[PDB]
């Protein structure tokens, strides 16, 4: 599946959801990662985890605030756009995180989403 | 994987082309994630001697898990002239 | 707009021509209450929707309220691009006049 539920026991990813919730019980934990063996390199770690972006998002934010929080923190230039996924399926732009989660959240309480970017 | 990346002047054609590719994926039991549209590119030329606009209209399509059959389908679609395709593997 | 009354054509004139110079690639934007003026540049490339949710942000918003905007009579569509819109409606001044207000 996720890089994340590969390299997180079950146990930790729960525990930090719950955390979360616990504090902010009206926002949405999400994990962000790109839709991206002697193709190996010692540099390969370290970037892979540098490529997997967390948010904690209002229930009542929409699909583009995300959409616009990761070109933030993507820093992308003008030619970049930044497209979104859950479970194979690209989300309307005006639905709300919160109805998203109710849906779509994994047993660990993440909501995890997969992301490109295109160079336009 | 396979990425299917769509342009042209009609954007008509594309997204014709776009859905033909789609359910061609679907049909031989392929995942797909689109179609993805991009921001239609602009380009304009100034008449001297009043602008003429050009634009380039943009879908995406990731085939995941393609099937041997899904291959053969994509090679034998009958894609109308004026879509340009381009396509990496995984 | 207010903003109409209260400048000059020929004082709107310049900051546009002067905000286009710095920021070819940009909009200008002014944004009045449906019955306070603010000015915004916009890349070309945004579009309605992206500049609603800056626009929220933007202001001492509580989450479950929206804006919406319209630019004249009309609320344009939320994947139209601000490019596209100011070509067809910009003011002769140069502005693109938007007016917002807030919804529950």
């Amino acid at each position: 599946h996720y890089r994340y539920q590969y390299t997180r026991s079950f146990a930790e990813r729960a525990k930090e959801t719950e955390s979360a919730r616990l504090r902010y019980p009206k926002h949405i934990p999400i994990l962000c990662e790109p839709t991206s063996v002697r193709l190996f390199s010692t540099r390969q770690q370290v970037q892979r985890e540098l490529d997997c972006n967390k948010f904690l998002l209002p229930e009542t934010a929409t699909v583009m605030e995300f959409m616009m929080a990761l070109r933030q923190r993507l820093l992308l230039e003008e030619g970049q756009a930044v497209f979104v996924f859950i479970g194979n399926e690209l989300p309307p732009n005006s639905a709300c995180l919160g109805d998203i989660y109710a849906r779509a959240k994994d047993p660990d309480g993440f909501l995890y989403v997969s992301y490109g970017v295109e160079n336009t | 994987r396979i990425r299917i990346r769509l342009k042209a002047f009609d954007h008509r054609l594309i997204d014709q082309a776009t859905a033909e590719i789609v359910e061609t994926a679907k049909r031989t039991g392929a995942q797909v994630r689109g179609p993805i549209p991009l921001p239609t590119r602009k380009e304009r030329f100034t008449v001297l001697i009043d602008q003429y606009e050009i634009r380039t209209h943009l879908r995406l399509v990731d085939i995941v898990e393609p099937t041997e059959k899904t291959v053969d389908a994509l090679m034998r679609l009958d894609l109308a002239a004026g879509v340009d395709v381009q396509i990496s593997l995984g």
